[PDB]
């Protein structure tokens, strides 16, 4: 209470723009990326994205005095032209920690980008990245696992893990799909997996899918005699489905499933990372639907936001895009991120797009994937771009390979092997690059007759 | 088109797709780990050479990961020579041992490398 | 099988750009606005979108002769030109129902939206329209409840239902929340409800909220004579969390649940649904994160896809947007989602935005929610837009009226009861609107009151 | 409503015959084959079916105008007279989706066949065949596993399974029942199986069977190295028994189970059907009790609605019948139902009985099973008549063999394989038969003996 | 008896550093001590679960270990795995874990933890077959000064 | 690692008192009231009471090099005698948040007080007062209701 309640409208301004703040440790900070409409002065559109975002509505409501807004209040305490740009700007918005159920990104989310991407006064709006406080991350369990467990489980050391998503898309039996597996890892994959919508259908059932990839996997590691492992898809339509075959890959032994974490949502995968954690699984994430909402550069949510609300949430893994492949994304961005997802603490850098220095009391990292589009000819790209703690995948560039796929694998795992060594014995895999995998086509038969397929292919496009 | 056999091609993962490593070669690795300041150590086991699962199934359990550690990890070393030596001194002693040399980085604890040093005969 | 295995790349528009085809009952189709990249003639851009969807990836993969691909490709059938548009198109996409799980729109999703918005030789991909066949409509459970029975239950009959949202949004205690609670309700009102971001909270707990809530809708349910609701957040951070909110609404026999469907996630939501259905609870949608999607015309999700989605994965309330108030939404389109939400059968209608016959076998209908932003000075232009089955909820529009609750929710069922006289008179609520609040508001003094208060507040501004 | 109420009797036809009627694509249409009563004009006898069956009573009851019939009312669209028959028709009847249950047979039957076959105004009424539409087809979980998955996982293609039914029907010991399996195994049959009436008697109780059974398939498995099973009879009074046997088979590993689906009835074979689809176990479904229901041709309901009812239900395995051995069954009929247990798309074909084209929109499809009184000199036949995707049993035709069990097997197998081969040759195993086996009779010591013993057995009777 | 072990004191180790070991390392450091000839080695009593190292993640390398260890030296080893806990659940959640991976003790650091949840933890591992190790962590804080407290004696007498 | 492994006991002072160190904000902080054995430094004592309360033992073992003390050992920051008193003084001891299981006071105290009351080397010790960081707070659920609510 105090100062009369005063029925009526009043600019959001008035409380919500505060350029006088002091942030607070225990702050949830945001960058949001404003462009109001036409007679929107900034501080209203920002004002307003705060407000509607914590604790205000459109009118003065009696009811405010019944607690202290001062305390629970978001506040825009800075908006900052966006040089060289149509009138947009970068709103920043402080949240006190107060407003946020623990434990729980819905809430968060919810909160955040509930309502304010739809206001009349704006014509677009963006999320580009938000400041975590140690005070919320100590309350998520984060990943199952993380890094040096996974490493330290699969007993897998120096060089990026290697990965292939069995192919057709939909249509091939429980069966087909266990050999298609075998085929693959027997051949030098460390592990296979379904496709993002490969859950239960008519085609394929997912309890005979995973009962017979089982007996593959299980083949191809005894003949190998390296730990193998296939992401067994558990995303499905209700949780207690999700959870129900998550508990059968248990029963099986095997060691790692996978979720579409998007599709599926944050309350559901939140509850899987949970279970894997109990029951020692690897989960590997998958992120469907993202593009749908961290592409246009005016309006949405950016991927570091995403990628940092899985590390939350719980994923060993996540997929961080391959730069150089058949999907968007650029290069300094997705390094930016891609620390975001492995590092404990990351420092500030606009050049990388990291708005916001993030301290992540030691959450476990997350192994970034590369997949998509990628071949043989990538290797020593990916190889430099993202290091030995990533995970990188061949779909088409296996089951896409001349001989079949034991000998697509068997290409992979020797181009890789090759950028390796290079790089150990101080190749340059950047200016060097192309030699290296040139030179190792003409020892390796396998390696070779991949080399001659896609070496003409690259997927050059002016990025958005 | 030929058929990626089937039947003696065990692994031993880093490195194990290419050619025997030579000596010099071998020398690159000890040399990389120290370029970046991973404490060198050897492990070596005489009886399962590759992973099982006797005693337990449950997901991540595997029994054969855990291999002896030869001496200690060189803390302090800086010459990649010295632990060369050392697989040398093992393959006398344990001839058919399965050796390796592996780096830790202390500050994140991950084995940062690793690859096999020397297989016994036939392997 | 059958044609040798020929490894390599090859356009899509070789196998998913197929005009020839004649579109099955069963299939599953989709209407994309596509916009290429600079050199991609639709019709690549287009089967990329259908093969990246269904079946196919970037080069030549020998296991597709394993299965048939006549069968299961997904098939672009038809371009069609953006008159008067930077070429932009209208892919046309079909999708066999062998390829989908039952029951799941989390699978839905992942094959329709998967990945395919973020291709590199594209620019720009939404999502207009899905025309659902009644062989996967059967596949769901829908709205534990739909119109019909909610009314029945509730016993109301003949009018838009009311509701509030508390306000302020976050800061509120238990004990404040049902004193509220209680006010709004003994007025007139229907329902109040928890806002989307009210879940449990250092400020106030969920279990707390709870038990005060139903004190206060028991109290005002005795007092006015009539059936009473308080929307009771069950959106949590974990599915185990969801359920055991939702159980304690049971244990309390208080009416209704909501969640935030798009926060919360399909699977949980699906989860939830079959929970209300069982336990007799209706359920309350809130579309929270749904701008992030859908409001570019350019790229995402359309709402009435999200419309769709949900009345399949169940919802007795789903929020539809309100036209006339604080965020964007236009009439035609609205009153196209609208009837997608409550009709049996729904014919095809560019005019409104529905690109195909929309068939629900019989699957109940969601009764739309109009909130954000309205006054009683709006109240004959809802009604009209809208009519009987529909919810209007005031959050501001209560509190903020100057003599508390009670009489803002007193001055909300007038103003409403008024309408629905006009109306039923023959009053032409479009053109005579405006006289008939004001002539109310003349012989009531809480209808007054407010009047006065919000006369000249309008959210008028150029839409996109 | 509309039109008075006005109470009294009225004759079905004026709202239950409809020749006006154009069928809808998810309408149930039956083909009743009705019988009147002298004074009943067709078009009434098929309107009091399709009223007593869907939406009608004997009298006028104003609740009807509370509700549309239009839209619920079961309709007679035509009659047909019965060529070269003693007045009886096919009167055609549609019931709409709306009327039933999804996922329950239970809920169909009860419609369709719940009370108008005893109308006193007919005096014989036989279901031929009913369409289930796709949109109630996908409603059904289907056989827990289906041929393809059933031969994928036990891996055995290009040939009819072989099984026998150890005899005496009842008064066996666990023992000997062991002993008996273990023996007809070895011999290289793929299957023993309980009979239908061995459930749990004071003679030999089910646990002790399932333990013995399991001694013996795993030490003939072990023998051959062929993957062998036994079916163990699951069928018992309440179905919390049945379940629980279900539970032992699979704690013992064994791979399929069995169950007497008519005596047991659908609500506990769907049961039984989703635990194994969820466990695991292959079920093999046994029709005793179908001949009550469908030996007469003017009387009844058809095997092929049985047999469609089953599918639906879920079922691995079902008995088709043999044709040539001791129960009656003719070829025509035989072949039309199988094509509609294994086919994907069945066209209609009067020749062979099916009234309707059959769509099963991916259903997985049963494994039809021949037996009863079957002996190698039936082989050929039955080869012929079934094809590699059939069952084939050899109950008394095993333990019925001079030199016991094994040598029984072994016997049926040569013979079978022996068909298999000439059949693959290009010779005609319809003329060509009787060599075959004769020739085989020659080379094979035990199929020999048989040979002999069997040689001047038939069992043509003139069929009803 | 059930270790198989007479004549003379049983030998153990506690593994150092005291916190801050990762999963992996602690079994490498584990079987290391068992294979030289120690019966036992076991968790620091302020070893539950924390970021640096998680205790199902601790239990299953341990159990890799002492597995490797005694089959190499043919004698029945142990490690035991710490229990202590913040919540009753939590506390048997891990005793059963143990009990999944058929090692022979746990163990439980009853005065913090308390004498609630100790004797809850007696009874799971007498149920189950697992032998219980306490460590008196806090104790003295209340056995130290010779005028005020409780005697150890006592302390000992009350486990 | 880095330092050669170099068997044998060395004072705790070496690693443990450290009055060069800056808090961090999520630290766990202590105020323990030490009085020494007569011929035991204030600052002996004092890495005593954090070294045997955090990552360390009475000699030294390899197993250090593994990882990293300088993110895990507890560690004493500063001394002050207790103005009159008996050979009496205020250790403060800093233990970083990394050590702590999240929500269990049973861990917090198994580490703070466990081992140390118990010291040859002191001869009474006492915990006075724990600054306990946000970061940690917000692990606990901490009252069923409070104040507030009850009332
Ligand atoms: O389904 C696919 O298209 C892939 O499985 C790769 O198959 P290919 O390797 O044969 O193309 C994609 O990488 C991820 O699934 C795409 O996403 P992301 O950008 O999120 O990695
Ligand atoms: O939180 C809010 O702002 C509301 O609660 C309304 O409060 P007011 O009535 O006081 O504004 C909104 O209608 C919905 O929540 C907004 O979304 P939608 O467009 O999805 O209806
Ligand atoms: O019990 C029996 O008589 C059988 O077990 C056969 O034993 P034999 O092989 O010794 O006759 C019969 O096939 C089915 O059981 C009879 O029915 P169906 O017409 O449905 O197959
Ligand atoms: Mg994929
Ligand atoms: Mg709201
Ligand atoms: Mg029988
Ligand atoms: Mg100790």
């Amino acid at each position: 209470a105090s100062v009369g309640f005063k029925a009526g409208v009043k600019e959001y301004k008035l409380t919500y723009y505060t350029p006088e703040y002091q942030t607070k440790d225990t702050d949830i900070l945001a960058a949001f990326r404003v462009t109001p409409q036409p007679g929107v002065p900034p501080e209203e559109a920002g004002a307003a994205v705060a407000a509607e975002s914590s604790t205000g509505t459109w009118t003065t409501v009696w009811t405010d005095g019944l607690t202290s807004l001062d305390r629970y209040k978001g506040r825009c305490y800075r908006i900052e032209r966006v040089v060289g740009e149509k009138d947009q700007y970068i709103a920043y918005v402080a949240y006190p920690l107060d407003l946020f159920e623990e434990g729980s990104v819905t809430n968060m989310f919810t909160s955040i980008v509930g309502n304010v991407f739809g206001f009349k006064a704006l014509r677009a709006l963006r999320l580009e990245d938000l400041r975590i406080p140690p005070a919320y991350v100590k309350t998520f369990q984060g990943p199952p696992h993380g890094i040096q467990v996974e490493r330290d489980k699969l007993n897998k050391y120096g060089r990026p893990l290697l990965g292939c998503t069995i192919k057709p898309k939909l249509g091939l039996s429980a069966k087909n799909y266990g050999r298609a597996v075998y085929e693959c890892l027997r051949g030098g994959l460390d592990f296979t997996k379904d496709d993002e919508n490969v859950n239960s259908q008519p085609f394929m059932r997912w309890r005979d899918r995973f009962l017979f990839c089982a007996e593959a996997l299980y083949k191809a590691q005894a003949e190998t005699g390296e730990i193998k492992g296939h992401y067994l898809n558990a995303t499905a339509g209700t949780c207690e489905e999700m959870i129900k075959r998550a508990v059968f890959a248990r029963e099986l032994g095997v060691p790692i499933v996978m979720h579409d974490y998007l599709t599926g949502g944050f309350t559901a995968n939140t509850s899987l990372a949970h279970y894997c954690r109990d029951n020692g699984l690897l989960l590997h994430i998958h992120r469907a639907m993202h593009a749908v909402i961290d592409r246009q550069k005016n309006h949405g949510i950016h991927f570091r936001v995403l990628a940092k609300a899985l590390r939350m949430s719980g994923g060993d893994h996540i997929h961080s895009g391959t730069v150089v492949g058949k999907l968007e994304g650029e290069r300094d961005i997705t390094l930016g991120f891609v620390d975001l997802l492995r590092d404990d603490f990351v420092e500030q850098d606009r050049s990388r797009g990291i708005y916001f220095t993030q301290d992540w009391v030691s959450l476990p990292g997350v192994l970034p994937v590369a997949s998509g589009g990628i071949h043989v000819w990538h290797m020593p790209a990916l190889t430099e771009i993202f290091g030995d703690d990533s995970v990188l995948q061949f779909g088409g560039g296996t089951l896409g390979h001349p001989w079949g796929n034991a000998p697509g694998a068997v290409a992979n795992r020797v181009a890789l092997e090759a950028c390796v060594k290079a790089r150990n014995e101080g190749r340059d895999l950047a200016q060097e690059g192309n030699e290296i995998i040139r030179e190792a086509c003409k020892w390796s038969p396998e390696l070779a007759a991949a080399c001659e397929v896609w070496k003409e292919i690259v997927f050059n496009f002016a990025a958005v | 088109m030929q058929v990626w056999p089937p039947i003696n091609k065990k692994k031993y993962e880093t490195l194990s797709y290419l050619p025997d490593l030579s000596q010099e070669q071998l020398l690159s690795e000890v040399e990389y780990l120290l370029k970046n300041g991973w404490v060198p150590c050897l492990e070596f086991e005489t009886e399962h050479g590759f992973v099982y699962r006797e005693n337990n199934k449950s997901p991540g359990y595997y029994d054969g990961r855990y291999w002896t550690m030869w001496k200690l990890p060189m803390f302090g070393c800086t010459d990649a020579t010295q632990v060369l030596a050392e697989v040398g001194e093992a393959k006398k002693a344990y001839p058919q041992a399965w050796i390796r040399i592996i780096g830790f980085d202390n500050v994140r604890q991950v084995q940062c490398i690793s690859f096999i040093a020397y297989k016994p005969e036939g392997y």
